[PDB]
């Protein structure tokens, strides 16, 4: 009779349908993924839009369930995430200038091509000519090339469309009845309805910005000692009180930092751990790989891998007939199908991406019995940071020792240890001031904040100011360089890649605590720790079942976001920093320029 | 003082619907059940009542063995006491169970590429099925009060679904052949026996 229940028999018909339908959807994506022919790429699209179509009419038929009269936030929460009609409440002739929007700007992505003014013949896509560029020269002019040059060819075509997107999205959105896209984008974050454990969709900007207050000053002398390397490394580019240009930071645009360790190695005479020779001497092959990441998994208290998982995965590039793409991938096709895509090599370097695919699919294995609507991360950062940490456990000295990988005679000292913690300062400490910047610069956008008139002028001052960065060309108000980057001109949120860093340190400390581990955060080895086993479990189960506040306090005991794990995480390398610095000028002033001479 | 065709209830070419889930009424046969037991190919045999040991000479006036297909995930439900779509709307067990389910996965038979979809399971009921109790009805059900008149369409849905079983699919939700078997009481005399 009453309309809870309406909404509970929809519910239950939607996901018996909408199971198989995806299921239909994966196979035939995977069968794409593993053997490119072109009846499979007609088979996937096929399946494809059989389940949008199917979940546009869900859509339709659920909106005529008033979210009022509704208490189980069970059934509210699967009713709201299905209920959210997107495009389909705009009417289609302005569905289709967003769409025909979203397919021009995705292509002027991926066939984007810079050419060199010396020969207007040969010229270059994005990966892998200029990325590897990026990730490999040490010469500034040609880096300076890259940047300036992908992004004068390729933002240039997406700026009209980014703004007629940002019209035509920010209306989709007031017509959805939230504030803006960015409020629609933040969505992803807010809680209603829980006493305690309530969450905002502004509350989620204030904690982003507390927390990266705490991290600016390790962020500060990282950045400091960097920009020292730098300079050792490029005498006449970088000054010691300024920002570090965007062009020398190891990519296209500094999103990560990681190309710079052979630049700011502290030790540059003390090896490095680098273990794939360990490897190749014992016959160590891909199923070796993945035996001992299965294993790592268990001794800290999650099941193995389920037979399917290794009856159906493609664990080696199969051969030169049959072509695939090899971007390292965990799949949950639903029905109980986890696989994994991995063309793997005999490397550390994939001997440690097999933990953290393998993590990525032990969560998926821990919500697995939520409702289908309810079988993702508890908001959008937690799976990655999930798959995180066991990357982070699993290349411990330690660890190495513990399966016969590394020799016992091998001596942990000051050097291995400044030296891993650089490295993992530069590719996880060096992304979270630029991704907290970009969101932010999104958010004003689509609020309203900055006329289109200033996008630009806005963008390169949040860089100036957050990130310590600066462009080193200037930039007026015809390009679009947040859109030069994927994740903006694809029509991707960011802001999951900052709460995911921040979570891994949270859950990192958190586990480890749990394991009696004494000394150190980063030497800490979460295997054969049950404790952290449970610890880490409780929440996965979960699903966004529960809000994502509440999942986060069943691991770190907190409620929210906080940034005292990380930088108890980079303790050492803190204080090794702090002392590197005494006769060098920590932070950065946002007035010198690279072309202002 | 014949064998039943134990085999066929278990070795069919294709096995029924949970929700028309098929029954078997095995009488007046010899039936040494030790070699189903130790048979060691079924992957879930749980009797419930009376343990397998025991079975192979305790006499018994007529048996049923019901039959059908299921998810794995879905074989707990198969048991005295249990909730869910499978016990509440398809198939109900009672809590005074005698007989025991025995299961074993059969993504080889039952399940073929692009899917197997052959095998239905009732996703709706205005109530919950009785023990032992078969529904074959095929009206929409109305899930508010508006009237639908035989026609599906918002709010009414037809209470027949699918199961969609590829071979890839995970141990849960992989065909299980599942036979049910449930020993009766009479004092007419024991007829299946042995
Ligand atoms: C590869 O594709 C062809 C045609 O698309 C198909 O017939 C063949 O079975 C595929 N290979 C495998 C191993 O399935
Ligand atoms: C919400 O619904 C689920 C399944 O529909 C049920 O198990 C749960 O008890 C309900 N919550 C409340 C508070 O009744
Ligand atoms: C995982 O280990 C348990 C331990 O007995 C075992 O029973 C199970 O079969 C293992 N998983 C697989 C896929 O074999
Ligand atoms: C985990 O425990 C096993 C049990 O013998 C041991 O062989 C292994 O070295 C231990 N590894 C770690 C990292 O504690
Ligand atoms: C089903 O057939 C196999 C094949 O011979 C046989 O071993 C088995 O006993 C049969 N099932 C029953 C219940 O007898
Ligand atoms: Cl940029
Ligand atoms: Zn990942």
């Amino acid at each position: 009779s009453t309309i809870e229940e309406q909404a509970k028999t929809f519910l239950d018909k939607f996901n018996h349908e909408a199971e198989d339908l995806f299921y239909q959807s994966s196979l035939a994506s995977w069968n794409y993924n593993t053997n490119i022919t072109e009846e499979n790429v007609q088979n996937m699209n096929n399946a494809g839009d059989k389940w949008s179509a199917f979940l546009k009419e869900q859509s339709t038929l659920a909106q005529m369930y008033p979210l009022q009269e509704i208490q189980n936030l069970t059934v509210k929460l699967q009713l709201q995430a299905l209920q959210q009609n997107g495009s389909s409440v705009l009417s289609e002739d302005k569905s289709k200038r967003l769409n025909t929007i979203l397919n021009t700007m995705s292509t002027i992505y991926s066939t984007g091509k810079v050419c060199n003014p010396d020969n207007p013949q040969e010229c270059l896509l994005l990966e892998p000519g200029l990325n590897e560029i990026m990730a490999n020269s040490l010469d500034y002019n040609e880096r300076l090339w890259a940047w300036e040059s992908w992004r004068s060819e390729v933002g240039k075509q997406l700026r009209p469309l980014y703004e007629e997107y940002v019209v035509l999205k920010n209306e989709m959105a007031r017509a959805n009845h939230y504030e803006d896209y960015g409020d629609y984008w933040r969505g992803d974050y807010e809680v209603n309805g829980v006493d305690g454990y309530d969450y905002s969709r502004g509350q989620l900007i204030e904690d982003v910005e507390h927390t990266f207050e705490e991290i600016k000053p390790l962020y500060e002398h990282l950045h400091a000692y960097v920009r020292a390397k730098l300079m050792n490394a490029y005498p006449s580019y970088i000054s010691p009180i300024g920002c570090l240009p965007a062009h020398l930071l190891g990519d296209m645009w500094g999103r990560f930092w990681t190309n710079l360790y052979s630049l700011t190695v502290p030790f540059g005479q003390k090896p490095n751990i680098d273990v794939t020779d360990a490897m190749v001497d014992q016959a160590w092959d891909a199923q070796r790989i993945f035996k001992e990441a299965e294993k790592f998994f268990v001794s800290v208290g999650l099941p193995n891998m389920t037979q399917g998982f290794w009856e159906n995965s493609m664990l080696t590039d199969p051969g030169n007939v049959q072509k695939a793409v090899c971007h390292p991938t965990a799949w949950d096709l639903g029905k109980g199908d986890f696989r994994i895509l991995m063309c793997t090599k005999v490397t550390m370097d994939d001997f440690l991406t097999a933990h953290h695919e393998m993590g990525h699919i032990q969560y998926d294995m821990a919500y697995a019995a939520q409702p289908f609507l309810l079988r993702n991360g508890a908001n959008e950062g937690f799976h990655e940071a999930v798959g995180e940490i066991m990357s982070l456990s699993a290349a411990t000295p330690k660890h190495l020792k513990s399966i016969g990988l590394l020799s016992p005679d091998f001596q942990e000292d000051n050097e291995t240890e400044i030296n891993f913690l650089l490295k993992q300062a530069l590719t996880i400490v060096g992304t979270l001031p630029f991704t907290y910047m970009l969101e932010k610069w999104r958010w004003m956008v689509f609020k309203g904040e900055i006329p289109k008139d200033q996008w630009m002028k806005k963008w390169w001052e949040m860089k100036r100011e957050i990130v310590g960065v600066v462009e080193p060309v200037p930039h007026d108000e015809t390009y679009c360089d947040p859109a030069s980057l994927f994740h903006v001109s694809n029509d991707y949120s960011f802001i999951r890649y900052y709460t995911r860093t921040l979570y891994q340190f949270q859950f990192q400390e958190a586990l480890c605590q749990a394991a009696k581990h004494e000394g150190p955060l980063h030497k800490c080895d979460i295997s054969n720790s049950t404790e952290a086993g449970q610890k880490l479990f409780n929440m996965l189960r979960l699903g966004k079942s529960e809000p994502w506040t509440l999942a986060l306090e069943n691991v770190v005991g907190a409620k929210n976001m906080n940034v005292r794990p990380l930088l108890n995480y980079f303790e050492p390398l803190f204080t090794w920093l702090k002392d590197q610095n005494k006769n060098s000028f920590v932070g950065w002033s946002t007035d010198w320029s690279p072309y202002a001479d | 003082t014949n064998l039943c065709p134990f085999g066929e209830v278990f070795n069919a070419t294709r096995f029924a619907s949970v929700y028309a889930w098929n029954r078997k009424r095995i009488s007046n046969c010899v039936a040494d059940y030790s070699v189903l037991y130790n048979s060691a190919s079924f992957s879930t045999f749980k009797c419930y009542g009376v343990s397998p040991t025991k079975l192979n000479d305790l006499c018994f006036t007529n048996v049923y063995a019901d039959s059908f297909v299921i998810r794995g995930d879905e074989v707990r439900q198969i048991a005295p006491g249990q909730t869910g779509k499978i016990a509440d709307y398809n198939y109900k067990l009672p809590d005074d169970f005698t007989g025991c389910v025995i299961a074993w996965n059969s993504n080889n038979l039952d399940s073929k590429v692009e899917g197997n979809y052959n095998y239905l399971y009732r996703l709706f009921r205005k109530s919950n099925l009785k023990p032992f109790e078969r529904d074959i009805s095929t009206e929409i059900y109305q899930a508010g009060s508006t009237p639908c008149n035989g026609v599906e369409g918002f709010n009414c849905y037809f209470p027949l679904q699918s199961y969609g079983f590829q071979p890839t699919n995970g141990v849960g939700y992989q065909p299980y052949r599942v036979v049910v078997l449930s020993f009766e009481l009479l004092h007419a005399p024991a007829t299946v026996c042995g």
